[PDB]
């Protein structure tokens, strides 16, 4: 949860790294890749973290089929 | 008893359908008149008198409502089926026959705004049949009212 | 597919072992109070035993409208949000905060309430609301209650 | 289905063996076929539209006085029926389709009909109000080829405009308010001034794609010729012919072209 | 006027301009689009 | 309920009866709507040339093999009808009777008149095909006499269908 | 009993006969002065006057439906299937007379518009059909609230 | 009582199917004889269209002679399932048939005028209808299968 | 115990003939603007005024529809005949006056595009008449409110 | 009970419904078919390809059919009402879906195949809106499956 | 007892009205794409968008008739008449919005196709119209999961 939370924006900083090292032939060419990014981090831990959020503690229990 | 259920409803019915002939009739009235103005404007004021009779249906029908719902009253008279069965007769015969009267009138207005149009030698005879549809109504509101004033008979 | 944990209209193996576990029900029916307690959620995606249970529809109905929503409330929060951009860089008059900041504000604290009670729906395990509890908050107009 | 039989059965079969069996001379030639058409007398309306097809051109002949006494000579009864000068236009704006509407289009009377080529939008005129009232008379197959026919002669028209006659006022607004997917899409023509535009306002129909071909023959012809040649040449389609529908047009329309045929071929 | 289009940014562009263009340098919504996009379409075809 | 009692209560006879008349009534309709059809056709094709009326009258005929085999399935029902009993008006051997009656005669009526229609249709081509051309006369016959065959079918059906009366 | 079925139900069809009247009358007024709005429109602002006749043929007929729905207080009085067929049979003549209505000013602003646009001089003409038209839905209007004031004496 | 029904199952299968059957073959025939008029040898290959068409009436036959062999009351007590079931698998029988006969009228009157202009394209018009054809096929199989539901 | 049968049913049409009404007038008012936009494409963004009040047809059916469902409220009251009766009239009458609304706003605009591209000088006349018309649909939302409103017996 | 005569009638009707749905697709796309392999054989093969995609509408209602006979059996259990209501209800939305769909592939097919010839794109842009076109008979008959499969447990 | 009946058929409904409207708009669709792409290869892709436009709307509906499926659950709750007329009212309201947002997009799609070879700056305008006209589908899928929500509250 909140450790996988810390690993979502770590993932990102290791990604900005290796970001910064490509896009710094183009200074304004490297900013529009900070924001792809940031941005598809940012919605690959929104869309965890809904999954998550929906399972951490389940109003209603599975019933399974026969 | 359920007199209302009859009665009431008829003479709903017959301002309805007195109505709609009236509406219908000076519809048709209306756009004869409105070409016949724009062929002459001269002739638009003195040929509102088809529309003008047209209206004669719809006083006739409010005036057997009026009655009809005057005849109607629990508090004076306990009223039987038969009691409101013949309200309702009353009310759909006046209705039908002012509904058939206001298409009738509608018909012959226009026509007449085209024959006045054209010949105003026949522009006045033409309101004899203008005169025919008025009787007619003028006939089914006194059956209507005949039929009507046999509310009091039950016993 | 790897969130929804999903694979060829499949399930397979979680970053976990088994998210929940029938609650006793060594020979006892699925359908059932103690029904299946759960150990702890597996994290790499949805539980495993959800996806083919009967129960499947209703909770994965209600997990995509929450997603749903929360991403159609982000995306509409960025395009409100660009507009202050867009006007500041093309330099655009006093409109902006004339009329930007009001169109940004208003429909952001409308889906606000929604988006919140989602939330804390989600986060405090608010079952008394449900989805459709949480609709039925939404609906009144009123004060009181 | 079964209102063929229910009524009119015999007619379209004898109308179906009349056509089999077609194939001063052509003056007797359309004789015999006018008188044919006549013997035969729902399908009353469709007779009456065939028939005032070529009566508007008669009546637009007659109309002149100038020899106005030499158009009894041409008293076929196929087209130049006597039930079918603004003062005997109003007399004669009785029995037919498109003399109402020309009464008030072409008020005018001799003005908007000079012999030189106001006559010919006057006709030109009439033609596209009998054709509108043809084909308001729908509900059969034949609804295609009548509005094949006035694309055709719409067509002719705007070509016959942008070659010479936009010098006699027919211009690109002309080409459809005086010169009668024709009926939706014609503004194409507004443009063909020359005969590779023409094509390529062609090229816009792919079935009327490469009817023009060269432009040399049937093209070459002003009036109402340019696409009603089209018509003519494609006429093979008219030739199928198939059952249970309304071929009396057809039979007369092919009657036409045999009487003409026959014209044209005169002294070999 | 157009702002420059990279050699796998064109194709997005060239998609999100479909819907029109803008100022000299005036907002362009093909740079957000370009991941978000992708960013929401994965969701309506999520299986893995 | 009490509906649903009185619609059961409903006697057989009456429904069986109604079902015999049916097939004959719509058989003979069918075929004298083909023959009209037909002879529409045969009387063009005739005042065109009165050279083909022996070709023409097979149309005819056919025809009225349809009204033929109707009278002939009406005859077997009227055979088929009984006595109807007062103590078995409503016995279930009584209502399963009618009630193969009635589906019998409605099977008949409709094949009859389904049959009638396409020979009357198929027979107006065909005329004028002669008409057109006569070497084409044998194929639309044969054409005609497949055609035919419907209300075969469906009187065969009816006969089967007829085995079923047990009326006491 | 069962009266409130009915009172609802006079109410319902009161409210949709009305706003269907005033539906075709405004849909004909609109078509009417399509034309005007190109031809002349100078003239074109005076000729509203239908479409404002419509509306308030239509907003008659609200009213009147609002005084019947207003009528029902069952906690109150007890409701009988009297009052609840008076009621009904009230509202279901009130749409009728006023989808009537509707219908004739429709067609007579739909033929006055062109009327108009020919000739100015036809405009009193107009407005005369209109005022007589409009005659019949205040009739019915008044014979509605008369059936809806009878409609409680019963007991 | 029930089985009412039932028997009107099979007189309706036949009923629904020799309806569609006449439209089907009616639309075809009048294409051969027009076809006939000018192309003498078409017209004689084409009849298989409208031979096509009539098989539809055997199918459709055959299905009602099942449903009357299995309505014996005296056999066995024809519950009122058998009596649903078997209404129930001829009107399947009889609709199916009805439509597919006038898939095939319509489009055999197309082809017998396709056929006419080019003769190539006449294998091209026989696939098309084999393939309407088949859903005939298809509702006899339906037949079989509900009809055969009268165990129990 | 059948009130809910009628009062879900009164709510269901309401909403059904509001969008009936909606679309209808949507679909004339969408052939106009298109037809006018290939006449002349400088007006087409400004002629959707018709088309955009389209929705609000729409949007107050759905209205009432939401008001209806909040009104079936079992466990707060046992649900009487008389409740789900006036509910259902409610749900009826605000659905009639929709689709009236919508299909005198349908022949309003396709009559107004054609003026507005014949002539734009005819705008506000085409906007007063639109107004005039959405009138009825907006009498027709408050009698609906109004007999919704009176579920107490 | 009488649930079969219910749950059988539906399990009919959706073959009847889907095989309606196939033949009006079928006739237009032959009609089509035939319209444009009149002038140019060569893509008369290429213009085939609808009338599979409208047949695959008949085999899908055959397969719906097949599994609504199969999932009545009263020797197995007892088939109450519900049961047979919910097979019903499966089969009429089958049935209906795939007539419909089938409606709209001869159309789209019959149109695409009169325009087919006109250009070569339309051999892309016909089984284009075939596939789509398609895809909602396939959603109605996945539908029908899950009505089907939730008809089996009635309490 | 007969409430699964009635909730099932609502379902039914729901799915096969949804799919006849988005049959007949993807066929509107598919003749005006037919039409239009014969003389340019430009409405081959950049004018298919209503073809899936019109899917949209068959897609939301199988996804309210799946919820309204799972919605019933005899062996968890024994249902009263009150699911059985909600389910009903939610599947039917659902379907005739789906039918009538068909309708709308497939007319105005075959606008847009027609005048597709037109001036292409009303692309932009016939994406608006079509995507106003879609939120009705939107509106519909709203109202039914708001009935269904509601639906299983009975007491």
């Amino acid at each position: 949860f909140l450790v996988t939370t810390l690993v979502f924006l770590v993932i990102g900083i290791i990604a900005s790294l290796c970001t910064r090292i490509c896009c710094n032939r183009g200074p304004s060419t490297n900013l529009l890749h900070l924001t792809l990014v940031i941005t598809a981090t940012v919605s690959c831990w929104m869309m965890w973290a809904i999954v998550y959020l929906a399972q951490m503690k389940p109003l209603i229990v599975p019933i399974l089929s026969e | 008893e359920t007199a209302p259920f009859f009665g009431f409803l008829g003479a709903a019915a017959a301002l309805v359908f007195s109505c709609m002939g009236a509406a219908y009739g000076t519809a048709k009235s209306g756009v004869g008149v409105a070409s016949m103005g724009v062929m002459r404007p001269e002739l638009v004021m003195k040929s509102i008198v088809p529309v003008v009779m047209a209206g004669v249906l719809g006083i006739y029908g409010l005036i057997i409502a009026v009655i009809i719902s005057t005849g109607i009253n629990p508090k004076a008279k306990s009223y039987y089926l038969f009691d409101g069965y013949a309200h309702l007769s009353s009310g759909l015969a006046c209705g039908l026959a002012g509904l058939s009267a206001g298409m009738a009138i509608g018909i012959v207005g226009d026509a007449g705004v085209r024959a006045n149009a054209q010949q105003p030698k026949l522009f006045v005879g033409m309101i004899l049949i203008l005169i025919f549809a008025e009787a007619l109504a003028l006939y089914g509101l006194i059956v209507g009212i005949i039929l009507s004033s046999r509310a009091g008979q039950s016993r | 597919g790897l969130i929804y944990n999903e694979f060829f209209s499949v399930p397979f193996e979680i970053f976990s072992h088994s998210a929940y576990a029938c609650r006793d029900l060594s020979c006892s029916e699925a359908t059932t109070v103690g029904l299946i307690k759960v150990r702890d959620t597996y994290p790499f995606g949805v539980d495993p035993v959800w996806h083919g249970s009967r129960s499947e529809l209703p909770f994965l109905n209600s997990l995509k409208m929450k997603m749903s929503i929360l991403l159609g409330v982000a995306q509409m929060n960025l395009g409100i949000i660009l507009s202050y951009f867009n006007a500041t860089f093309f330099r655009i008059g006093v409109n902006i905060w004339c009329q930007f900041i009001p169109q940004i504000i208003f429909l952001n604290s409308l889906f606000g309430y929604l988006s919140l009670l989602i939330i804390l729906k989600w986060i405090t395990g608010s079952q008394a609301d449900l989805y459709h509890v949480m609709i039925y908050m939404f609906l009144s107009p009123t004060d009181e209650l | 289905a079964m209102t063929f039989n229910i009524h009119g059965g015999y007619l379209e079969a004898i109308v179906r063996g009349y056509r089999a069996g077609l194939l001063t001379i052509v003056e007797k030639c359309t004789l015999k076929l006018v008188d044919e058409y006549k013997h035969m007398l729902p399908l009353s309306t469709f007779l009456e539209y065939i028939t005032y097809g070529h009566m508007i051109d008669n009546v637009v002949l007659i109309v002149t006085g100038r020899d106005v006494q030499e158009l009894l000579e041409k008293c076929h009864p196929l087209g130049m029926f006597d039930s079918i000068m603004r003062e005997l236009y109003r007399l004669v704006l009785v029995d037919t389709p498109l003399a109402p509407y020309f009464s008030e289009c072409i008020t005018s009377e001799d003005l908007d009909d000079m012999n030189i080529e106001i006559m010919r939008n006057t006709l030109y005129k009439a033609y596209l109000e009998d054709f509108y009232k043809f084909c308001q008379k729908l509900g059969g197959a034949t609804a295609e080829i009548m509005s094949d026919l006035l694309a055709f002669e719409a067509d002719r028209r705007a070509v016959n405009i942008t070659i010479n006659s936009i010098g006699t006022e027919l211009t690109r607004d002309d080409r459809r308010k005086l010169y009668s997917l024709y009926p939706y899409g014609h503004e194409e023509l507004a443009v063909c001034e020359d005969i590779d535009q023409v094509r390529g306002v062609m090229e816009k129909y792919p079935p009327y794609q490469s009817i023009f071909s060269k432009l040399s023959y049937g093209e070459s012809q002003m009036l109402d010729k340019a696409f009603y040649e089209e018509e003519v040449k494609r006429l093979c389609l008219a030739f199928e012919q198939q059952f249970h529908y309304g071929v009396f047009f057809a039979y007369m329309r092919l009657r036409e072209q045999e009487i003409r045929n026959l014209m044209w071929i005169s002294e070999c | 006027t157009y702002f420059r289009t990279n050699k796998f940014t064109s194709a997005f562009q060239e998609i999100v301009d479909a819907y029109g263009v803008a100022k000299y340098r005036e907002a362009n919504p093909g740079v957000f689009t370009i991941v978000t996009f992708p960013f929401l379409f994965a969701v309506m075809f999520g299986d893995w | 309920s009490s509906w649903s009692r009185a619609l059961v209560k409903i006697s057989p006879y009456t429904f069986s009866a109604i079902g015999i008349a049916v097939a004959i009534g719509v058989s003979v309709l069918g075929a004298a709507w083909g023959i009209y059809i037909t002879g529409s056709s045969l009387i063009g094709a005739a005042i065109k040339a009165p050279r083909i009326t022996s070709k023409n009258l097979i149309s005819v005929i056919f025809c009225e093999a349809v009204a033929i085999y109707g009278v002939i399935v009406a005859i077997i029902l009227q055979t088929k009808l009984e006595s109807v009993p007062a103590s078995q008006i409503y016995a279930p051997e009584s209502l399963r009777a009618g009630y193969a009656i009635f589906a019998s005669g409605i099977i008949v009526g409709f094949a009859n008149l389904v049959c009638g229609l396409c020979v009357g249709i198929i027979g107006s081509s065909c005329a004028l095909s002669d008409a057109q051309n006569s070497s084409l006369f044998v194929k639309i016959l044969v054409i005609e006499i497949f055609g035919s065959a419907l209300g075969l079918f469906g009187v065969i059906v009816g006969i089967i269908m007829s085995a079923q009366a047990s009326w006491p």
